[PDB]
């Protein structure tokens, strides 16, 4: 790849610069290069990887939703026929989104997950696997849609099982996993009751463990707890 | 749209 | 080019979709394809072209400024040596910026300007020529920097001469040209007094012609007049 | 940074 000639440390340095410049496509490309060096990622480096791709795919998802809405409006009664362009451009954006998701899934499969033995790393990568299958599921309409949804579920569930055994209920990775899996249940799996139950139980179990935390850890955990509360408020 | 991290 | 097989009208349709989706790189690529069909652009189409590239280069300029500031801080006394990475990445962004500017200048030279006979189109394109040479000047440090600055000046000046002869003082293109040429004087040409004089004279001449305008034209002209006032406030 | 259009 195009980053093969760049030092690992330089790729990481440049990813941090790209983040400061809000150049998330560049950030993602630097981080992909760093992963492809073959060494395990540190905590900081896992965060860089995730931030980069979250921001790239986030932008693509927002664009896809704009275009999908326009396309849906075009298919209503009384809408004038404007030709294939809206579908074509929605497809273009969709294909680019799918490409990014496939790139991330590829990094996780070759070989981040299999080398991840500590709970913090393994849960984090399995959560990411769930997230990128979820993004594929958002745009899926064909023969494989059920298998894509099941791939997301399986990844999230493996992450949940490890997190419950190995991490305290306030751990930010455990909380973030639960937040996202709850959204999977609500938005993808047509399971709003499961979504609500998971968010409520996660919040309550975290609340009960806050007493163990330093001020700084408390700030980190409570930030994500508020996201759980925000979703619960949206859904109830 | 709901919050994710 | 990659848009050679797409209908002109479809390119324009897709540029409008890309704008709605805030996909400005795509918007610019569609508009480049439309220009390369060889037909003159309408008013609406000239606006699409300009919006697309303004947004792409705007993002690149903001990133370049972040990276340049980091690089400058690295060259201060007492700053630890961190190697070539900041310079390299600033150069990467700079080269991409220069590429976009060269693409726009190329469209203007082949053959938008030479076919533009009406004042509205010719002034608009010459203003754009000035703007993209100005962006090149912002990053120039070599043998050609003076010639790049002079290219911007010459384009702006030709636009100003036509605008003063052919357009009323409230015309938004005339106002926008003056706004940008004033910024050229202040930021590029080291001529803050010229910048201030131009902004003041342009504002005052516009004010005196507002009485001729409809409500809708008044709204358009006064918006840009306020930008002139905003710059004057910054500079005095 | 000053306003341009
Ligand atoms: C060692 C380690 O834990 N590294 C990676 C996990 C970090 C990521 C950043 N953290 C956060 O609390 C925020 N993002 C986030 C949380 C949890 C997950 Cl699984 C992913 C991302 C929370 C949301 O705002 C940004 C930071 C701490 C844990
Ligand atoms: C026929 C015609 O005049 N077409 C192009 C010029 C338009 C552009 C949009 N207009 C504006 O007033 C705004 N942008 C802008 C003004 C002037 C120039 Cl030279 C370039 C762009 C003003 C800033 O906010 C966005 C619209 C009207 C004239
Ligand atoms: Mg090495
Ligand atoms: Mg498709
Ligand atoms: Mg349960
Ligand atoms: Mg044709
Ligand atoms: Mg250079
Ligand atoms: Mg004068």
């Amino acid at each position: 790849g195009a980053m093969g000639s760049m030092e690992r440390a330089s790729l990481i340095q440049k990813a941090k610069l790209a983040e400061q410049a809000e150049r998330y496509e560049d950030m993602a490309a630097f981080m992909k290069g760093a992963v492809e060096k073959g060494e395990e990622l540190s905590c900081e480096e896992r965060n860089l990887l995730s931030v980069a791709y979250k921001n790239v795919v986030g932008g693509q998802r927002a664009a896809w939703r704009v275009l999908s809405s326009i396309e849906q409006k075009s298919n209503e009664e009384g809408s004038e026929e404007k030709g294939p362009e809206v579908r074509e451009y929605r497809e273009k954006v969709e294909t680019e989104l799918q490409g990014v998701c496939d790139t991330v899934l590829g990094l996780l499969d070759s070989h981040l997950i299999k080398e991840a033995g500590d709970a913090e790393s393994r849960v984090f990568y399995l959560k990411m696997k769930g997230d990128y299958y979820r993004y594929l599921a958002e745009v899926a309409t064909g023969d494989d849609k059920k298998r894509i949804i099941d791939s997301a579920r399986s990844a999230y569930q493996e992450a949940m099982d490890i997190s419950k055994k190995e991490m305290p209920p306030t751990n930010p990775i455990r909380l973030g996993l639960a937040l996202n899996f709850s959204v999977f249940h609500y938005e993808i799996a047509n399971s709003p009751e499961e979504a609500i139950s998971l968010a409520k139980t996660t919040f309550d179990e975290a609340m009960a463990d806050l007493h163990t935390l330093s001020e700084d850890s408390y700030k980190d955990s409570t930030l994500i707890m508020q996201l759980l509360r925000d979703n619960l408020t949206l859904w109830t | 749209f709901p919050a994710t991290v």
